[PDB]
């Protein structure tokens, strides 16, 4: 979704 | 004496219709405002009493603009220099 | 506003011809629309309400929110001491 | 009826105790009661920000108004309550999120209703549109994840059978519609969040916006906002850089100074 | 002390209509109501009525089949109770209070302070 | 994986970001605000009341036994 | 009340493979999940899944190495366990529920309301 992934699932 | 009273009264009902107008989301409702219960009574009585913001508004604006193009949707989108152009071939036809 | 009444001017139909030219011869629909607009109104008003700025008055509303919750609370604490202070007479 | 004065006010003020009491003995209470403005149990506690009575009342099926709560969550930007709302059935099993703005106009189930008759914001404003609009990061970023996008609202002389029977239909909608869709993509929330390159995105659509200011005059200050919108934005990314290299991307895009 | 005397109980067949009766002897009665106690329960409300007449119901149960009013000037409290049901069978008491506040519509006993005796209502089904 | 200007542009976005959050947490609060706040102490209030009454109703029922 | 029952258990020898599957009976399962019960112990979270398909797993321990997965059209819910440890023997339980909340991702047992009945799992080394 998002372009950028700034933070897999936690 | 207390004209600053009652003209700072007279304002809050003027921003009141034009608050009414701009919560308006489709032609139903801004017919409703604007022609009361197309004869634009509403429209007619802010002119009358200067509720100038109702009239200016954008909403009773492309209500206007509609009624004033009533047979010209071409002529709605043209140039200026278009619009005066006609201006002119309507005069120089106009007998 | 000056433009409007000018185009109003032109809407009625007795306007045609230049002047040169001219010699020669249960509740309704409208309730129900109403009540949605006020009703947006209201709620828009009570949204423009909540955006203006917080007052000492209002701030000073929160602070006696706290001075009878604490009041409430010591108070409730209290009654647990006294309880379990009768709980040991009778044990 | 009592029951219902008595679970409006536990729910409008918090009382978690007695709204989880009533929500489980209760067999004579319908959730779906209004106050006198007409918001019911939900559109109360997410309007006071009560995330525990509002999953209290998500529990319980047959439960109204979930739509018109996400967007009432979304404008007071209650990140926690918006992923509670966003994880009621009504949005996780089917794909409100995705679907556009006038896809949404096309399934009529009232879903986003706040009352018997409307919405509380105005019907082409989806989720995402919405949390763009109010400029929510983190909202935005939870619906992008979901799927959610913004349409671009199409050419103004569109001749395409949508741009054309909504045009002859309400030419009023469709010219707010279009607004609307425009003042979410031109959102510094969206704008960061959805792109690959957000200064190119905000530059080209500065310059869209610009475009339909002189066409739709009659609108020209609300597009003439939104330019500026994109305007400040790519300022405000330069006035982030710190070094060369930043200042070289910015500026040279991918020294040819594009 | 007002004085509250219950008339009008007694045993019906389900589906019936009954109609209680409350006596008041007092002036501070501005808030009167009727409260039912089912045996082995705590008691709870039914219906409160004001001295202008706005009235609330508990529940939904009661709520189209019982009717409270007021003759108000001649100082009598009336539950109208119509479509009698098995679970209707309880102790039914009227309540008078001076002042109530914000938790009147809620209708609880604990907010009323002078209580009548209570009269007995059985629904035989 | 990716590009140097894609590293480059990820590092200015989530730096515009953050900063456009700081900027608003310096905005002016407003009544819904603090409204919000309002609503936590009336919310934290009904919960703690509550849970005093838990300790009342064990110790009444802790004498039964006793 | 959905229906949920438990297959695929057993004794398996440490490092081995397992894979459970959970039959559900109903149509309000928009969420599920996994939980072990070792003896001696409380009923813990292994995985849990969405409708959408989003998971999240309890822990750092299964990670990588437990996977969930449904049919979702065939109402199935499987849990593939791999590299299995003496500490996996537990007694595993699928649950379901129609709504979680933000605590969803916390994979707790207390937010689902149906449980099946369980199926043993000991791993031997
Ligand atoms: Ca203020
Ligand atoms: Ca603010
Ligand atoms: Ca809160
Ligand atoms: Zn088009």
């Amino acid at each position: 979704g998002p372009a950028f992934m700034f933070n897999t699932s936690l | 004496e207390f004209k600053n009273d009652y003209r700072k009264l007279s304002m809050q009902c003027k921003d009141f219709v034009v608050g009414v107008l701009d919560l308006c989301r489709d032609s139903e409702e801004v017919e409703a405002i604007l022609n009361g219960d197309a004869s634009l009574s509403r429209v007619k009585l802010a002119i009358k009493y200067e509720v100038k913001k109702f009239v200016a508004h954008p909403n009773c604006q492309q209500q206007l603009l509609t009624i004033w193009y009533e047979n010209l949707s071409g002529l709605r989108e043209q140039t200026i220099a278009i619009k005066c152009l006609v201006v002119l071939v309507v005069a120089l036809g106009l007998p | 506003f000056a433009r409007s009444k000018l185009w109003l001017s032109y809407f009625d139909d007795g306007k045609t011809l230049p002047p040169p030219f001219s010699l020669v011869p249960q509740p309704t629909r409208y309730q129900q629309i109403m009540k949605r607009l006020i009703k947006r109104y209201v709620l828009k008003a009570q949204v423009d309400k909540e955006n203006d700025e917080v007052n000492e008055g209002e701030l000073k509303e929160i602070k006696q929110d706290i001075s009878s919750l604490r009041y409430e609370l010591l108070e409730d604490k209290s009654q647990a001491t006294e309880e379990l202070a009768i709980l040991i007479h009778k044990l | 009826t009592a029951e219902e004065e008595r679970f409006l006010d536990a729910a409008e003020y918090g009382n978690i105790p007695v709204v989880r009491k009533m929500l489980e003995e209760s067999k004579t209470l319908n959730v779906n009661c209004v106050d006198y403005m007409g918001q019911n149990a939900l559109q109360l506690a997410v309007g006071n920000e009560h995330l525990e009575v509002t999953e209290l009342l998500l529990k319980k099926e047959n439960l109204a108004r979930i739509g018109d709560a996400l967007l009432l969550a979304i404008s007071k930007g209650y990140v926690r309550i918006v992923e509670a709302i966003l994880n009621h059935p009504g949005f996780a099993a089917s794909k409100r999120l995705t679907l556009s703005p006038c896809e949404q106009e096309l399934q009529d189930d009232d879903f986003y209703a706040y009352d018997e008759d409307g919405t509380r914001f105005s019907p082409d404003i989806t989720p995402i549109i919405l949390a763009a609009h109010c400029q929510k990061y983190e909202v935005v970023h939870m619906l992008l994840m979901k799927g959610a996008r913004i349409e671009r609202p199409h050419d103004y002389f569109c001749k395409c059978g949508d741009c054309m029977e909504k045009q002859r239909h309400d030419s009023f909608s469709h010219s707010r519609s279009r607004i609307n869709a425009y003042k979410g993509l031109a959102s510094p929330a969206y704008l960061s969040l959805s792109s690959e390159d957000p200064v190119l995105t905000a530059l080209e659509l500065s310059n869209e916006l610009a475009k339909l200011a002189n066409i739709e005059k009659e609108f020209k200050n609300d597009y003439r906002k939104l330019s500026m919108q994109c305007k400040d934005f790519v300022v405000g990314v330069l006035d982030l850089c710190r070094d060369s290299e930043e200042v070289e991307a910015i500026l040279n895009g991918d020294a040819s100074l594009s | 002390q007002v004085q509250l005397q219950e008339s009008g109980g007694g045993s019906v067949q389900s589906g019936g209509s009954l109609r209680l009766s409350c006596a008041a002897s007092g002036d501070k009665n501005y808030y009167m109501g009727w409260f039912r106690q089912a045996p082995g329960k705590e008691r709870e409300g039914v219906a409160a009525i004001k001295s202008d007449g706005e009235t609330r119901y508990a529940d939904s149960s009661v709520t189209g089949r019982f009717t409270i009013s007021q003759d108000n000037a001649k100082k009598t409290l009336y539950l109208q109770m119509t479509s009698l049901k098995p679970e209707d069978t309880a102790m039914y008491y009227c309540a008078a209070d001076r002042y109530i506040g914000t938790r009147w519509k809620y209708v609880r006993p604990e907010d009323y302070s002078y209580w009548g005796q209570g009269t007995q209502v059985t629904v035989s089904s």
